[PDB]
């Protein structure tokens, strides 16, 4: 099965493996065990060429993990800006909302990634959403004292 | 000659034994290398004599740590204390009274002893000891209570006088002070026959308007301290009538031997600046030893009742004056003794005027009068420790540090139960 | 209790080390050559504390430099004080740890942590009365956070009556936008909760917001942030390099500072704030020193004292300054702030004043805190954790090195029961 291949190509960024596995018929939106997609490992470990390369090739921009995790919830996360814009470009859910009601705007706040707070907001992100636990983007800024977060969220 | 030995325990129990035996050289005469040309009768009670004329104090200096005993080896008196009864560690107890009384301190207390064996093979006969030490820090409190409970087994029949330093937050260096304060005294309770506590709080407080000092270090607080200590030994390095040795303070002082805290009053603390003061009469300075302000452990004795009143009077004191004064005393102020004992007072009269310290910050006197006095408004003071223990121990705050030095967490309990016994065993006397 | 061990490990240990070396050896008046230059006694009384006396008057600094990459070898060397430290004392390995906490502390840096300990006890052994250790590291790395905290745990299994002292420096995505960090510093606060008694948290993020807003400096690099780190490193120190009496060593602070074993992280505070390149008339009076060591701009971890609650503090004054007036300020901060100290600890603030101050500084004023408001800095490292850890992101990197996963829920967990501590004692009355 290519789809295993595939999963780990798009992990440790191996672009030419990526590229020649589509051509074999490997699964694109294939899948591991926790869910996450070739899309999934390559926008968590910033292979921007990969995600571009899946996404010209049918890969759900909008795939959800086991935990409902989506491509921009990761690339929020780990804070792979240029990666967010290219899902977003994709028609990625930007108010998409995992197991934990965090959405990657909640991520991007926690994780202190101010530029994918601001290119988030500008793609029309909920600030009034709310997680499991009833805190907004804007209530982690003023819980955590992050000013400079709050200010961005202000506008 | 019913020789006495001195013990200097911690910091504030060597600085304040350098205060006082650097004033009872002075009042004795003796030179600081030991020479003493003045004759070589009753100072021989706190002094040794050697073959070459040399005046050796019978005191012990022991602290946990060198820096202080340090400063006794190369200061003013280098020559005058015997080198090996200045007994020093590598390490102190930290504020921490397991620390001095069970690990660090068990590493020199049988040296300690040994020194302290030494001092008492060359006594006639041996009335007992006089301990200084601090009451918050860890070897003052810790160390302290661990020597006196092995001078107990050495000399079950020697006395044991204690002078102890009250915690005051203005020059306290520990939040630990009041454990070290409690966990001494439970432990020291039945190892002490006479205890004199020293508050820091009223030494400062004294020096600070009485002596117009704007912040009192413990230089001025312990030259303060020394003229009280010295006001109270009096007795025991001069002839006298009151107090002329160790059991008799007990037997006027201490009507139960769990309440042997006296509270000592001196008068009067006229600053050096004002030395062209009238010279105050003895009613004026005995009615003053029954102010509160002028006394060494911050209470209101009107709040409380007298067992016993001891009045020890210094320089040109007529005994007759003393009597006018005293009957006075009894009739205008309404002071309050115990049903039990006799509404006296005893009244001891040294008519040699008090020596000042050159750089003290006292002036000379032609009479002064150290008061005392056992009243059971000294238990403000017990009270106002408990507070502060029950405060820090109820949270269990600080307890870590002394569990993890060889001490069981049941000690805390087991010496604040003995503190609440003593309140009230203030309570059943003074009602 | 003397000589203090340093060591420096990880990038950010050596560069916020070497800082404190040359900010301390200009205090103390020691040129980069070892000789001592400056003109005052009192930078000599404690010299011993952090420098080893070699051969002609050349004080060798007591310290351990520690890291996986050679190229902070050379960085050390490159400064100003390189040339001081001891060829010996320089234990750094082939290849670095990659921001990999489990590198440091169970492949890469347990196979280099044995050299280490050979050079610790070489100059433990020459060590008449050691105190303890200090080190100087960062959390967010691999080599700082791995090697660092496992240095401390061997280091206290061989000397476990000695103090382990921790300058630790908390990551923040302000400073250095490695999503790993908040691993790293879990990971090793996890370790620094049983293995330190003394943990001064130095957050990268308030460092960049006293940089970015207090110091408008709209790009702040590290030796901005390291400049208000030297500052504070030298200011917390003051007590342990220059004569005094409140905690004069680091089982002293500890005791004093320490009210629960767990909770021995400290917050920092300096007075004045001022940025390199740009000192300016600072005439800061003693009220306005004391009510900028309580203000939460001049932390330095990003917690807000008046969210908490202060269970110990610990003043440093440096510089000449009346010593009534530190008493009167201190007193009557804690009487307008009475709400912001618990009340079951009283005297919980302690004050000392040195009278050398720091360079460049007529007055200053070091702010020491154990304040319940600290958790907010460690929420903020556990929901970043947290949000890394949900989505078990760049998880592999650490189970790969033989790292077990359970491992990082009980750091988790371990964590948010120090944070559950601190807020049980800041809800805690004394009723
Ligand atoms: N009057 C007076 N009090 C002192 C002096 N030195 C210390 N104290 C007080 O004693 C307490 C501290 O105990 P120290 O005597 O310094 O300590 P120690 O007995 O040497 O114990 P460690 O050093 O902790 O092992 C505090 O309450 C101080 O205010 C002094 O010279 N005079
Ligand atoms: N304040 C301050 N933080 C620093 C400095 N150098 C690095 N850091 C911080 O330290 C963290 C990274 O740890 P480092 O010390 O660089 O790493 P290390 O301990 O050398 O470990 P490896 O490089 O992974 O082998 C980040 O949060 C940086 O912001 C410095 O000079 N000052
Ligand atoms: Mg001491």
């Amino acid at each position: 099965d290519l789809g295993k291949k595939l999963l780990e190509a798009a992990r440790a960024g191996q672009d030419d493996e990526v590229r020649i596995l589509m051509a074999n018929g490997a699964d694109v939106n294939a899948t591991d065990a926790s869910g996450l997609t070739p899309l999934h490992l390559a926008a968590t470990y910033g292979h921007l060429e990969i995600v571009e390369v899946l996404l010209k090739h049918g890969a759900d921009v909008n795939a959800i993990d086991i935990m409902g995790s989506t491509p921009l919830h990761l690339a929020a996360l780990i804070g792979h800006l240029e990666i967010v814009e290219v899902l977003l470009k994709h028609g990625a859910d930007v108010n998409a909302v995992d197991t934990w009601g965090d959405t990657p705007l909640h991520l991007a706040a926690i994780m202190g990634h101010l530029e994918i707070v601001e290119v988030l907001l500008k793609h029309g992100a909920d600030v009034n959403a709310q997680d499991k636990f009833g805190k907004t983007a804007f209530d982690i800024s003023i819980d955590n004292g992050n000013e400079d977060l709050a200010e961005i969220l202000q506008k | 000659m019913r020789e006495c030995i001195s013990i200097h325990v911690g910091q504030a129990g060597v600085q304040i034994g350098n205060a006082c035996w650097e004033l009872y050289c002075l009042e004795h005469g003796i030179q600081p290398d030991g020479q003493m040309p003045s004759d070589k009768d009753s100072f021989n009670t706190f002094f040794s004599e050697t073959g070459a004329g040399k005046h050796v104090p019978r005191a012990v200096f022991v602290d946990l740590e060198p820096t202080v005993i340090d400063e006794v080896r190369t200061g003013t008196y280098r020559q005058l204390f015997h080198p090996e009864q200045l007994i020093t560690g590598k390490e102190d107890a930290a504020n921490n009274y397991a620390r001095g009384h069970y690990t660090i301190g068990k590493e020199i207390i049988d040296l300690v002893l040994d020194r302290i064996r030494k001092l008492a093979d060359q006594c006639t006969g041996l009335q007992g000891f006089l301990v200084f030490h601090s009451f918050g820090g860890g070897t003052g409190s810790g160390f302290t209570s661990l020597l006196m409970e092995r001078l107990s087994v050495d000399y079950g029949k020697k006395s044991k006088l204690e002078f102890s330093i009250y915690p005051a937050p203005q020059v306290s260096t520990a939040v630990v002070e009041p454990y070290n304060s409690i966990l001494t005294t439970h432990t020291t309770l039945e190892h002490s026959d006479c205890a004199f506590m020293v508050d820091n709080e009223a030494i400062y407080d004294i020096c600070r308007r009485n002596l117009d000092i704007e912040r009192p270090t413990y230089t001025n607080l312990n030259r303060l301290i020394s003229q009280i200590v010295s006001s109270i030994t009096a007795s025991l390095r001069f002839d006298g009538a009151l107090n002329v040795d160790l059991t008799e303070f007990q037997t006027n002082l201490v009507p139960y031997p769990r309440i042997h805290f006296p509270l000592a009053t001196y008068a009067p603390v006229i600053s050096a600046e004002k030395a062209y003061h009238e010279q105050l009469s003895v009613a004026e300075i005995t009615n003053a030893c029954f102010e509160p302000a002028n006394q060494m452990v911050k209470c209101d004795p009107r709040h409380g009742k007298y067992m016993a009143c001891c009045l020890l009077y210094r320089g040109d004191v007529v005994p007759k004056d003393v009597n006018a004064a005293i009957a006075t005393i009894k009739t205008k102020r309404s002071i309050q003794f115990v049903d039990w004992c006799p509404t006296g007072f005893k009244v001891g009269i040294n008519y040699q005027p008090p020596t000042v310290v050159p750089g003290g910050d006292l002036a000379k006197v032609q009479r002064a009068v150290c008061m005392l006095s056992n009243t059971t408004a000294i238990a403000e003071a017990w009270a106002r420790l408990d507070h502060k223990f029950d405060l820090m121990y109820a949270k269990r705050a600080f307890v870590h540090w002394y569990v993890g030095e060889g001490m069981e967490e049941g000690e805390f309990s087991e010496a604040r139960e003995d503190m609440a016994a003593l309140e009230k065993d203030y309570e059943e006397v003074g009602v | 209790m003397r000589e203090i061990v340093h060591i420096q490990a990880g990038q950010c240990g050596n560069q916020i080390g070497a800082k404190f070396w040359e900010v301390i050896s200009d205090e103390h008046g020691i040129d980069p050559t070892g000789s001592y230059h400056g003109d005052s006694d009192l930078q000599l009384e404690r010299i011993n504390v952090y420098y080893n006396e070699a051969t002609g008057n050349k004080y060798v600094p007591r310290a351990i430099l520690v890291d996986l990459e050679p190229g902070t070898m050379d960085s050390v060397r490159s400064g100003p004080f390189g040339q001081i430290f001891r060829p010996d004392n320089f234990v750094f390995g082939q290849s670095g740890a990659g921001n990999n906490w489990a590198k440091g502390h169970y492949t890469e840096g347990a196979e280099l942590v044995d050299s280490v300990l050979d050079v610790v006890r070489k100059e433990s052994e020459s060590c008449d009365c050691l105190q303890g250790f200090q080190l100087t590291h960062s959390l967010g790395g691999g080599t700082g956070s791995g090697m660092g905290t496992l240095l401390i745990s061997k280091i206290r299994e061989e000397y476990p009556d000695r103090i382990m002292n921790t300058f630790s420096v908390m990551p923040s995505p302000k400073v250095s936008d490695t999503v790993v960090e908040p691993y790293n510093a879990t990971l090793s606060v996890h370790q620094l909760v049983e293995n330190t008694d003394e943990t001064y948290c130095i957050d990268n993020e308030a460092l960049y917001d006293i940089c970015f807003r207090t110091l408008k400096l709209t790009t702040p690099t590290y030796g901005d942030l390291n400049h208000l780190v030297s500052a504070t490193m030298s200011g917390v120190t003051t007590c342990l390099r220059f004569p005094g009496q409140l905690n004069a060593d680091l089982r002293k602070l500890a005791v004093n500072m320490v009210p629960f074993p767990r909770l021995h992280f400290f917050m920092p505070g300096f007075a004045p704030l001022t940025s390199r390149g740009s000192q300016q008339y600072r005439a800061l009076t003693v009220p306005e020193l004391t009510q900028q060591m309580f203000d939460s701009k001049n932390m330095m971890a990003a917690c807000d004292p008046r969210h908490g609650r202060y269970l110990t503090v610990a003043a440093i004054f440096r510089g000449r300054m009346s010593m009534k007036e530190v008493d009167e300020q201190m007193l009557n901060v804690q009487n307008k702030n009475s709400s912001y100290f618990v009340e079951w600890i009283p005297n919980n603030v302690k004050t000392a004043v040195c009278d050398i101050p720091p360079r460049g500084l007529k007055m200053s004023a070091t702010f020491i805190g154990n304040s319940t408001a600290i958790q907010e800095l460690f929420k903020r490292i556990s929901e970043q954790f947290t949000a890394m850890f949900r989505r078990k992101a760049f998880l592999h990197w650490y189970t790969g090195e033989g790292m077990d996963e359970m491992e990082f829920t009980e750091a988790e967990s371990n964590m948010n029961d120090l944070v559950s501590e601190y807020q049980q004692y800041q809800d805690a009355t004394a009723d």
